[PDB]
């Protein structure tokens, strides 16, 4: 379910999905599904989310466990795997951020 | 008064590479620059426009930025499907006024 | 503050409820609000296209030298924060310093590294960590620089403010590729670096308009600067930057700054010079650092700080450890300054570096002038007469002279006789060959022009014509750079500037014409003033038998440094001549005199302070007393206050 | 006589002052762990209207251009101005850089007779706080980003816009 | 948001593809200029100097033409050649002058 245009603190979200470019419509998007019970399925941005997670993991590497270490290594080269200098689809209008 | 002059290009620019064409002449004072591309036998399309301090935004990925005296435009793709004559235009904001020819054959 | 079950394709859970305690200071809530995960992709493409991107990461496969020596002999461990009176014995006891407390002392002040300004908000996150900076401003705050550092990477900023209030910002982050800050969004390091060695990188962060604005006048050589940074050691780097800055200090370089490539580079170097020592200390990793290397590096850093503060108005925060200063003071306090001359060259240089490091401030302790003077006196005693300074002795004197210069640039001082002795010894060491060698070094830019025992000399007669008359006879140098060398020598010897005058010298108020003197000879119990005018107050007056078409070359023997109430009127006396002189003199005679040789037309030629029987033997045995030429006369300025001339030997 | 004399020795010096192994880490250092990077902001000059001001009454008829003493909103080509000497208005009782200040209705009249004077300087400024009120108030509307205290109009321009630079040779009408 | 334009009055020619225009998307800015391009040249301007809205307005730089209607939402710009004579028969385009993402269609011809 690729989202084109749709426009939440960490307290009110408890689930998040990430998909590859091939699985999506050539994009890298995430759906921050809040805790049926799924109140919202807002289409977030995969690039910003993965970058924030990578930065958090790198800053917390002082006390990172083994599972989190391999998670960080997996998110690495997955950011680079996308390598999205540009991507076409979901053309619409916008005003500001 | 203000005129725009581009450098003629005859090389096919191979197939996969970037291009950079300079449009500049005399010294602009209060006129921005706009880019127009037209395939042979088609309506020109507006590319990114540079006001010598900022670049406009078009869905095509054609990054074109100017300098203190000259202007440059990059496409990062020279496929034969993009073998079109590019145009640089002189305009304050709205009224494109002056343009000069070019040649961007791609093969 | 909650737990997120991350899904991707497996499953991951991030326990923020416990990760907060393990890592203090983390702010997951703020970082998300900075990330703005709800942004249209068109906004991503707009923001990402703003930043200037540079391709062609060349200049690879550089050479990495070794800097920190391994632990040697049985040196113990000295905690950088637990310096106690009983630790070690002296200069002959090897010692080592720990690296973790030293790093903690060097990087003590915390602050915000990456600001919230527009260029740095798009690319980087917000950073807060222990740091140090080297900030300076020129052109009435129209140009600013901030060289904030860390034990992992550097970050410069050439924030220039033009009219209308608009600014222009640059960034030259440097450091290991695995320790660089964190990006965000579609940004990646390999599209930003302009150079990369095996394990180092030099990225540049700016917008296209700002990059073009800085490209209007400032063009870099990032490959060259990166190669210099990687290839050189900390001490050698620091010495090279100090030499360049000292050379720029003369010729009116730092009097006013200019907006060109050289100045901004030099700022970046200075930043890299500090960061190299910081990283080298940090890179040890809970090991140990040899004391000699620390002393050398911190002495170079102190001299660099002094020169940048003198000619730039720069401000340095951090990069100083009080434990090392305490250790240096404790080590130097054991030795006696008056016996520093009877030591090995390496030990002398080590002691001088320790003394300079331990007392960075001026006027806290003036007893180091005695040690410097003793070292200079021993070198002069063992130096062959009328010969250019050897490179080893030149570097030893350069190391020593910092304390003397620092005391000289004061306003009131106590070490009067020691300063007078040092200046007299420096005057005796500035002969024709030495001046020619220094001119050649200045023309070629080598180490010869960096320091010489002439800048602190009391010879005020060195004019541009005289210096040009004695250009080096080695292919005439470049035959065009001689003028530049002479101009630099004159700038370094400017009387009005450089704070090189005789305010500290007693019996200086009795001249009344500061520009008409030739040289001042501060002997014991009497000082001689040589000038071409009679308007000088002293105990007596002596007129040399010079030719009419030349300067008078008066001599005024001020006795006991008690200036007279007025100039001695009447006809000046005539110097007596001794017809008989047996050049054997087994007994130690003239031990305290100062023989002077002058030309009838050229003027003053050479001076020799007789300090021991060896100097007298060298004077008598050699061909110094050449009476064949009827244009050279030798004056024996006795310490009794009378001038006696030598006619001829047997 | 030439009595033998002793050698030359350095003058005695005092022992170094004792050092104290009691200063605290905060006392020896900047006494505060938290700091902030040093900023050195500067200041710049402003625009102040002095001397020349609005005249008394009027002696004109209507919007027209003449090279004489008649004409409400028109003047000859100064050919030498940089928005600073333009404010001098070296003319017989010019109430502005022109004879009359710019207006949101007079603009088409001057725009029509603008043959090859594409660039000209309109006598409208600011005081560093917006609210452009040249010589009559009313807060004349002006949209611009590039430019601080200069204004200019062209044939294809209706609302006054700011010139990004002031030193440029801007002829005054 | 969408604008239609294109007209011609004169004695000669056939005027193949004489009515066509389009708009939509990006950011909308007023006025609709008209550009006349002879073969072998880049662009010359007819009376499109001062248009009022998406349906343009009359103007004249160095030539005599005509324009009618003014509306920035639908409008009908049209045009009227001043009794076209020898030469001056070449393709003439039109623009929405929308600045950001300006639209430019293909229309008009000669012979």
């Amino acid at each position: 379910p690729c989202c084109h245009v749709t426009q939440l603190a960490l307290e009110n979200i408890s689930d998040i999905y990430l998909v590859s470019n091939q699985t999506c419509d050539g994009f890298s998007l995430a759906s921050l599904n809040s805790p049926n019970q799924l109140v919202i399925s807002r289409c977030a941005n995969g690039l910003n989310v993965v970058s924030f997670f990578i930065s958090i993991l790198k800053r917390s590497s002082s006390a990172l466990t083994g599972h989190l270490r391999e998670l960080l290594t997996t998110l690495e080269t997955l950011y680079g795997s996308f390598s999205v200098e540009d991507l076409f689809g979901a053309n619409l209008n916008r005003y500001a951020w | 008064d203000i005129r725009l002059t581009q450098s003629p290009s005859s090389l096919p620019a191979s197939v996969g590479d970037r291009v950079t064409i300079t449009c500049r002449a005399s010294q602009d004072i209060a006129t921005y620059l706009a880019w127009y591309q037209q395939k042979p036998g088609r309506a020109p399309n507006l590319l990114i426009y540079a006001t010598s301090t900022l670049q406009s935004g078009v869905p095509p990925r054609f990054s074109g930025s100017r300098s203190g005296t000259d202007f440059t435009l990059t496409i990062s793709s020279l496929q034969p499907e993009d073998f079109a004559t590019y145009y640089c235009q002189q305009l304050r904001t709205y009224p494109i006024t002056f343009g000069q020819g070019t040649r961007l054959e791609i093969k | 503050l909650s737990e997120v079950k991350l899904h991707l394709d497996s499953h991951y859970t991030i326990p923020w409820t416990e990760l907060m305690a393990k890592v203090p200071g983390l702010s997951p809530e703020a970082l998300w609000r900075e990330a703005n995960v709800t942004e249209d992709l068109a906004s991503m493409l707009n923001r990402y296209k703003l930043i200037y991107k540079t391709s062609g990461t060349l200049g690879i496969a550089l050479a990495e030298p070794v800097d920190i020596p391994a632990v040697s002999e049985g040196s113990m461990q000295v905690d950088a924060s637990k310096v106690h009176p009983g630790v070690i014995s002296g200069l002959n006891s090897p010692a080592c310093m720990l690296s973790a407390p030293l790093e903690k002392q060097l990087f003590y002040y915390i602050g915000t590294m990456l600001p919230n300004t527009r260029p740095h908000s798009y690319v980087f996150y917000q950073l807060r960590c222990h740091l140090s900076y080297v900030a300076l401003s020129i052109n009435g705050d129209k140009f600013q620089y901030t060289g904030a550092m860390t034990s992992k990477f550097l970050m410069g900023t050439y924030k220039r403010v033009t009219e209308k209030g608009d600014e222009h910002v640059l960034s030259l982050v440097f450091g290991k590729t695995k320790d660089l800050p964190d990006l965000r969004g579609p940004f990646s390091y390999p599209s930003l670096t302009s150079a990369q060695s095996g394990d180092y990188s030099l990225v540049i962060v700016t917008t296209f308009v700002h990059y073009a604005n800085f490209h209007n006048y400032f063009v870099p050589n990032l490959k060259d600067m990166f190669s210099r940074a990687v290839t050189m050691t900390a001490a050698s780097y620091a010495r090279y930057v100090l030499q360049k800055l000292v050379l720029l200090e003369m010729k009116g370089g730092c009097r006013e700054p200019e907006l060109d490539t050289e100045t901004l580079t030099t700022m970046f170097e200075v930043s890299v010079a500090f960061f190299k020592v910081g990283h080298a200390v940090g890179e040890t990793g809970n090991g140990c650092v040899d004391l000699r290397w620390l002393a050398k590096s911190f002495f170079e850093l102190t001299v660099l700080k002094d020169i940048i503060g003198i000619c730039y108005g720069a401000t340095v925060k951090g990069m100083q450890s009080y434990g090392l200063e305490r250790l240096a003071a404790m080590l130097m306090a054991t030795v006696k300054m008056e016996e520093l001359g009877h030591l090995t060259t390496e030990k002398q240089e080590y002691a001088l570096r320790l003394a300079t490091v331990g007392y960075p401030k001026a006027g806290v302790y003036s007893g180091l002038i005695g040690g410097a003077t003793s070292v200079l006196l021993s070198a002069y005693n063992r130096h062959p007469l009328f010969q250019p300074l050897h490179t080893v002795m030149r570097e030893t004197l350069f190391i020593g002279s910092h304390v003397v210069l620092r005391e000289l640039r004061l306003n009131v001082t106590t070490q009067g006789p020691n300063l007078a002795l040092y200046q007299l010894l420096s005057t005796a060491l500035c002969s024709a060959l030495e001046i020619g060698e220094v001119l050649r070094g200045l023309a070629l830019g080598t180490e010869s022009g960096l320091f010489s025992p002439c800048y602190l000399s009391l010879r005020f007669d060195l004019t541009r014509d005289k210096l040009l008359s004695m250009a080096p006879q080695e292919a005439t140098l470049d035959q065009a750079a001689v003028s530049n060398a002479v101009d630099g020598f004159l700038g370094r010897l400017s009387l009005e500037r450089e704070d090189r005058d005789a305010w500290h010298l007693p019996a200086y108020k009795c001249v009344d014409r500061l520009d008409k003197v030739l040289m001042i000879i501060p002997l014991i119990n009497v000082t001689f003033i040589i000038s071409s005018d009679r308007e000088v107050r002293g105990s007596a007056l002596y007129e040399a038998s010079t030719t009419y078409l030349s300067s008078s070359l008066f001599l005024s023997p001020v006795i006991m440094n008690k200036c007279s109430q007025g100039a001695v009127a009447g006809e000046p006396r005539q110097i007596p001549k001794i017809q008989n002189f047996t050049r054997t003199q087994k007994s130690c005679i003239f031990c305290g005199f100062a023989l002077l040789s002058y030309d009838e037309k050229e003027g003053l030629e050479t001076t020799t302070y007789i300090t021991s029987q060896e100097v007298q033997n060298s004077i008598l045995s050699s061909n110094y007393f050449d009476f064949d030429n009827l244009h050279v006369h030798y004056l024996l300025l006795t310490t009794n206050g009378t001038v006696m001339e030598i006619a001829g030997l047997y | 006589t030439w009595v033998p004399k002793p050698n030359v020795e350095v003058w005695p010096v005092d022992p170094p002052p004792p050092v104290n192994f009691n200063k605290t880490a905060e006392q020896e250092y900047g006494d505060k762990e938290v700091k902030l990077p040093h900023w050195t902001p500067t200041l710049h000059t402003f625009q102040v209207p002095q001397n020349y001001t609005k005249a008394n009454c009027t002696y004109c008829n209507t919007r027209e251009y003449t090279f004489s003493y008649k004409g409400c909103c028109f003047y000859f080509t100064k050919k030498k101005h940089t928005w600073n000497g333009c404010f001098q208005a070296c003319a017989e009782l010019y109430p502005c850089t022109y004879f009359y200040g710019p207006t949101p209705d007079i603009l088409p009249v001057v725009t029509r007779n603008l043959n090859a004077i594409e660039s000209l300087w309109v006598g409208v400024y600011r005081v560093g706080e917006g609210n452009w009120t040249s010589l009559d108030g009313g807060t004349f509307k002006v949209y611009q980003i590039f430019g601080s205290h200069c204004t200019y109009v062209s044939k294809f321009s209706t609302v006054p816009v700011s010139h990004h630079e002031c030193s440029f040779l801007k002829p005054c009408l | 948001q969408l604008v239609q334009s294109g007209a011609e009055v004169k004695k000669p020619g056939s005027s193949v593809k004489v009515s066509c225009r389009a708009s939509g998307g990006t950011f909308d800015t007023y006025a609709i200029s008209w550009v006349r391009q002879a073969p072998g040249h880049g662009l010359e301007w007819m009376g499109g100097i001062i248009p009022v809205s998406g349906t343009a307005n009359y103007a004249q730089k160095f030539q005599g033409r005509v324009t009618i209607t003014a509306d920035e939402s639908t409008g009908t710009a049209y045009m009227d050649l001043s009794s076209l004579r020898s030469e001056d028969t070449a393709v003439y385009y039109c623009a929405r002058v929308p600045d950001y993402g300006t639209n430019t269609p293909f229309d008009y011809w000669g012979q």
